[PDB]
RNA sequence: UUUGCUCCACACAAUAUAGAUGGAUACGAAUAAGGCGUCCUUGUGGCGUCGCUGAACCAUAGCAGGCUAGCAACGGUGCACUUGGCGGAAAGGCCUUGGGUGCUUGCUGGCGAAUUGCAAUGUCAUUUUGCGUGGGGAUAAAUCAUUUGUAUACGACUUAGA
RNA sequence: GCAGUCAAGCGUUCAUAGCGACAUUGCUUUUUGAUUCUUCGAUGUCGGCUCUUCCUAUCAUACCGAAGCAGAAUUCGGUAA
RNA sequence: AGAACUGGCGAUGCGGGAUGAACCGAACGUAGAGUUAAGGUGCCGGAAUACACGCUCAUCAGACACCACAAAAGGUGUUAG
RNA sequence: GGCCAGCAUCAGUUUUGGUGGCAGGAUAAAUCCAUAGGAAUGUAGCUUGCCUCGGUAAGUAUUAUAGCCUGUG
């Protein structure tokens, strides 16, 4: 029924200055700098004080208002991702064949290379996205760890690998072989 | 109003550009349209992709040559929207169609000539903000138009020279506004004011 | 049915030697002219008493003008409207400056949301909502907040000639 | 490193927003938004300009960037007392917008003779300015 | 793609010159005689066209011709053709082309051994051919009146037009074909016993 | 085959014309944002300002725009030249230098205009062609027939021939 | 002839994995009927051969989601001509 | 396929429904000016890319009587009750 | 006076403007003025609690340093 004004706060922390002209957003914190293009969403940002920003929708419909929060959230994860950072934890599972995962390169590359999945002679290669680093985690068995500033770039490089490992032609309950996302969290600790 | 009218295609809705372009030629107004690859159709890319494929399957069964002809170039996608609005099998219609040229990009002579805009076809003026739309160049390269990259290459070069041009021009009308300032407060200037100028 | 007027319409029940001076019933009727309003009056009286226009008489017809035509008022409305599958009562709220303006956009609303042509709707009651927070419907409540303001973003200016030499600006 | 977020600063529908009527009996008269009926209609009063108190569709009027303290729902006299007190007119009179309106209103009244004089003058202004444009 | 210039060598063999004529024996053989005069003055415009290529010219091809007198054939008319230069740097391509005017290029600089190559050529012609051999159509039965190398049904009743797909007696052969993946087993030399 | 062809120059002659009648007057990009001016720390920066339509801008006076004088300016513009530079998307057009020369309504003068009779588009554009003249420039091919057979029903194709 | 909806039942247990009564809503025009509009101064019957093209309510092949899918096999379904 | 009352077509053009015996409008001497009907006014194409309030976004949207078809049954799409 | 026009004054038909005088009605309804009461999307003041020296907020508070609403004339 056309809501005349509804808004959302975007909080800003001590090490971060976010700069939005047109709807292009830049966020620069301690961990790096990220940029994301909101031109498609039709909302008004407002600075208030250096730690606070509002996003508003005037005379919106449901679908329009419903995209307000997902703008707030989308910038937040740029803010936390530039302060704390994002770390996605994955842990292999196989019931017979030991899935064997390395990091490989051709022409600057950085691919994730999965061998012997369910005994496959086939070699799966997921590429490493930019701004995301993969470190096989010492002290825990069959763990890969993807870290970076961009949630969407890590969580995607996460699910990219989990999906190279899908199983065909077998009951996929009884055959659980794969690489799955075991934990989602930040980089900086105590949090 | 003017012998030839050059229309920047960029930012216009195809059927509402075609609609006014059609009536202008029928009234004897020459028109050339530039940058037809920056033309817009309402609705998301997929819709007008399917819509083009519906068009694409119509052909004469016994000989696909006599059948409907499918032109992939954004200008020709436009010239088809236009021709349907002109009775093009009359002599009067062929007449009017000949006052038309449609172009991808802004080739010579038209580049240094001024191009104008059609507010009742302007996409940003008509579509409700938040509707989804299509760009002709995307759609055409989808259906086999070969030349999107070459056009975009040439354009971005042409676009850079025209910025040199403009830069000089804004720098010359800086002086013209300066010399216009000394003349202000004089008798000539004060009298012209009263007369509206 | 048109731009509306409101009509006090008074009619009675033709006199008989055995029953002179019958009972005199009034209705307020929204109509575009006084000919519809009288037809409309008789339409409802035959729905309530035993009378028809033949056996009865219209005693008087008077237009009622809005008492405070420049004061913004919150109206609750009460409507009975036939739909395709069955008939239903309703209550809507309308914010406007006159009962006549109110009835106008009611009928417009019933046509747009519920596809109800003029023949289907009955106006049951229209009355001024006196205290606020007797406003019960959220699309009106929106407009009663203190120190209300809104922008009108993406302004579109009607062009007076087929060509423009600038490029529009929706700024405002 | 400050934050630096834009503005996108709009003229606003609100009490005391002065508004230039475009179509109808008034049409070019200023007037003020008194109360606010919905997203489209508003209640306006023009007393110094002559415009009657009325509801009006917003698209029939353009918002000026001019404002003054007015009580919501203020009646006509109140509107008039506050409007003069705020010096609305000379404020609008002084704006480039209204100067442009007044300018083309003059150009429209020009007698053919005056038209011939505007020409002779522009010829002279052109002579000394095109000169000034070669001396630095 | 559009060609914006052709720079030619100064001297031009009678083998190539013969290709520019339908009747050589009668003709004055005036071909390219005003063009050779462009070399006379200091080189001049020959440079500016060559120069224009380098400035512009997304692509460079080289005109070559066969030496057909070096062949057993009877026909003296040589074969001229364009061959795209794929070696680097548009400015280096025309440089290479300029350097080779009137000079000779040999096969061993194009094809090595065991190379997969394609052959473009015009198929041997058979002229007018019945529907049977031309399309590989089933011979009709022996009892059939009015002849058996044919197609029984030229089409259904509707569409009531015989159709572009149906096989029909026509020309056979003399077609352009691009045939690929032909390995080079030997690259010979003429001066070699 | 009766002195032909071509480019430039003007001339007479024709034949046209989908429709001259002051000027098609060049950024780009965004539109829930921008243009411009200014400043600096050269930025997604500070500050100022503008829009709300080209209703503008430029041009516009002079026999359809005649013949003439002068002053103030040193500016404007037309023309043919000459210096240097740019443009290949269909560049075939844009800029710059320097002399010459015409006009200038920037301002002030002398003369002319009638009878085209109270209106009658009152003829001022640009198409192609042809015919002489003389200012540059150039002196071929194709087809038939004959011939090959890498071709072919006939045409066509492919060869060869001072 | 093909396809739904309700879901009593079937399926060791379990309405809907796969099925489905009593009902009921439809689609299709390679069934057969009903009709008698066109053709009786004539539109050459059945089938096969030959050849083309189209439909999809997909038999196979591509990639998928279900399963009363351990594997193997199969079944149901989707995008698909 | 067969009756009833009226009105039509047949025997009839004209405007409209693109098209069409029967629908809508209106019935015809030859013409001029005006006004209309049914139906229309983005362009085809004469005539508002008129004004106003809502609704609708469809990976086979929808678009005006007769009329050139769609149903049960469903939707945490959205709207108003 | 052969043909054709132009203008002027008129006649018939018609189209499109400007403008003057009146009649109705709740003898329009409003605004406006007077007056009586009133409330809140509560104006001034006052209180209170944080708060960069006054601004906020939540309380009182019905004209005060804004105003509105309703009746009657
Ligand atoms: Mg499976
Ligand atoms: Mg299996
Ligand atoms: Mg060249
Ligand atoms: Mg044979
Ligand atoms: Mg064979
Ligand atoms: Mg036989
Ligand atoms: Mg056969
Ligand atoms: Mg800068
Ligand atoms: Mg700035
Ligand atoms: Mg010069
Ligand atoms: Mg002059
Ligand atoms: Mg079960
Ligand atoms: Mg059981
Ligand atoms: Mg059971
Ligand atoms: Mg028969
Ligand atoms: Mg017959
Ligand atoms: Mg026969
Ligand atoms: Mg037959
Ligand atoms: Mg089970
Ligand atoms: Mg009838
Ligand atoms: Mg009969
Ligand atoms: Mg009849
Ligand atoms: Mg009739
Ligand atoms: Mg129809
Ligand atoms: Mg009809
Ligand atoms: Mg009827
Ligand atoms: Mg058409
Ligand atoms: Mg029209
Ligand atoms: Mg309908
Ligand atoms: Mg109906
Ligand atoms: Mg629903
Ligand atoms: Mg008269």
């Amino acid at each position: 029924m056309k809501y005349i004004q509804t808004e959302q706060q975007i909080e800003v922390p001590e090490g971060v200055t976010v700069s939005i002209k047109s709807r292009i957003v830049k966020v620069v914190g301690p961990r790096g700098t990220l940029t994301k293009n909101l031109k498609h969403i039709d909302v008004t940002f407002t600075k208030v004080n250096n730690q606070l920003i509002k996003v508003a929708v005037h005379n919106g419909g449901r679908k329009h208002v419903a995209a307000l929060r997902t703008v707030k959230s989308l910038v937040d994860n740029m803010i936390t991702g530039v302060t704390k950072g994002y770390k996605y934890k994955m842990r292999y599972v196989y019931a017979h064949f030991p899935i064997n995962v390395n990091i490989v390169e051709k022409d600057g590359a950085k691919f994730i290379e999965v061998r012997n999945f369910l005994g496959d002679k086939k070699i799966r290669n997921v590429p490493v996205r930019d701004g995301v680093t993969i470190e096989f985690s010492t002290n825990v068995k069959d763990e890969i760890v993807l870290s970076g500033n961009s949630v969407e770039d890590v969580s995607q490089n996460a699910a990219d690998l989990q999906q190279i490992c899908r199983v065909r032609n077998k009951d996929i309950r009884k055959f659980l072989d794969g690489i799955y996302v075991s934990h989602k969290g930040f980089i900086t600790e105590d949090l | 109003v003017e012998p030839v009218v050059v229309i920047d295609g960029k930012g216009h809705l195809v059927g509402r550009l075609a609609s006014v372009v059609a009536k202008q030629l029928l009234n004897g107004q020459k028109i050339v349209v530039v940058r037809a690859e920056e033309l817009n159709i309402s609705g998301e890319f997929f819709r007008n992709k399917l819509k083009y494929h519906d068009f694409l399957r119509k052909a004469t069964a016994f000989n696909k040559t006599r059948g409907p002809f499918h032109f992939r170039a954004p200008s020709r996608i436009f010239y088809k929207a236009l021709r349907g609005m002109v009775s093009h099998k009359t002599a009067r219609g062929k007449a009017a169609l000949e006052r038309l040229k449609v172009f991808e990009g802004i080739p010579p002579p038209y580049d240094k000539k001024k191009r104008v805009v059609v507010p009742q076809a302007l996409r940003v003026l008509r579509l409700k903000p938040g509707r989804k739309y299509t760009t002709l160049g995307k759609l055409s390269t989808s259906v086999g138009w070969k030349y999107e990259d070459v056009v975009a290459k040439l354009e971005a070069k042409r676009k850079v020279s025209s910025a040199e041009y403009y830069a000089k021009k804004r720098a010359f009308t800086k002086k013209v506004a300066s010399a216009n300032a000394t003349a202000a407060e004089s008798d000539v200037a004060k009298q012209l004011a009263a007369l509206g100028y | 049915m048109a731009h509306f007027k409101e009509y006090q319409v008074i009619g009675r029940r033709l006199p008989t030697e055995s029953v002179p001076e019958p009972k005199l019933f009034r209705m307020r009727i929204f109509a575009s002219n006084e000919v519809i309003a009288k037809s409309r009056y008789w339409y409802f009286l035959q729905k309530l008493h035993k009378v028809k226009k033949a056996s009865g008489e219209i005693v008087s017809i008077n237009q009622i003008n809005e008492a405070h035509p420049t004061k913004v008022k919150n109206f609750g409305v009460w409507v009975r409207y036939d739909s395709r599958s069955g008939t239903h009562n309703m209550y809507k709220e309308i914010r406007d400056v006159s009962r006549v303006a109110a009835v106008e956009t009611l009928y417009q609303d019933m046509a747009a949301r519920h596809r109800a042509r003029f023949r289907s709707i009955h106006i049951l009651k229209v009355a001024e909502i006196e205290k606020t927070a007797d406003v019960k419907r959220q699309y009106v409540k929106q407009f009663l907040t203190k120190d209300l303001k809104f922008p009108l973003p993406h302004r579109v200016q009607k062009s007076t000639k087929t060509f423009s030499y600038k490029r529009p600006s929706t700024f405002y | 490193t400050d934050s630096i977020v834009k503005a996108s600063n709009w003229r606003l529908v609100e009490v005391g927003r002065v508004v230039l009527i475009k179509k109808g009996q008034s049409a070019g008269k200023l007037a003020a938004i008194v109360e606010i009926i919905d997203q489209k209609k508003v209640l306006i009063d023009g007393p110094k300009a002559g415009v009657p108190r009325q509801a009006i569709n917003l698209g029939q009027v353009v918002l000026t960037p001019l404002t003054f303290a007015l009580p919501r729902g203020a009646r006509t006299a109140t509107v008039s007392k506050k409007w003069a007190a705020a010096a609305v007119c000379e404020k609008w009179a002084a704006s480039s917008w209204a100067k442009k309106i007044a300018q083309r209103e003059r150009r429209a009244a020009l007698t053919d003779f005056e038209r011939f004089q505007v020409m002779v003058l522009r010829k002279q202004k052109r002579y000394t300015v095109k000169k000034a444009l070669a001396k630095a | 793609l559009r060609s914006l210039t052709t720079v030619w060598a100064e001297h031009l063999s009678d083998e190539v010159k013969r290709r520019f004529y339908k009747n050589w024996y009668k003709s004055k053989k005036k071909a390219f005689t005003k063009y050779s005069a462009k070399y006379a003055q200091d080189g001049a415009g020959i440079e500016r066209e060559l120069a224009r290529i380098k400035k512009y010219a997304s692509v460079v091809r080289v005109l070559v011709h066969t030496q057909i007198r070096k062949t057993p054939l009877a026909q003296k008319k040589a074969h001229l053709a364009e061959i795209q230069l794929n070696g680097g740097s548009i400015s280096e391509k025309v440089d290479w082309a300029r350097e080779h005017f009137e000079k000779t290029v040999a096969v061993d600089s194009v094809f090595e051994q065991n190379e997969m190559i394609d052959a473009i050529a015009v198929t041997k012609g058979h002229g007018f051919e019945g529907v049977t051999h031309r399309w590989g159509t089933k011979k009709l039965p022996r009892k059939t009146h009015r002849g058996l190398r044919k197609v029984a049904c030229i089409g259904a009743w509707h569409p009531a037009h015989v159709m572009w797909s149906v096989a029909r007696a026509g020309q056979r052969g003399y077609h352009s074909r691009t045939s690929i993946n032909h390995k080079i087993y030997r690259v010979g030399k003429g001066d070699d016993e």
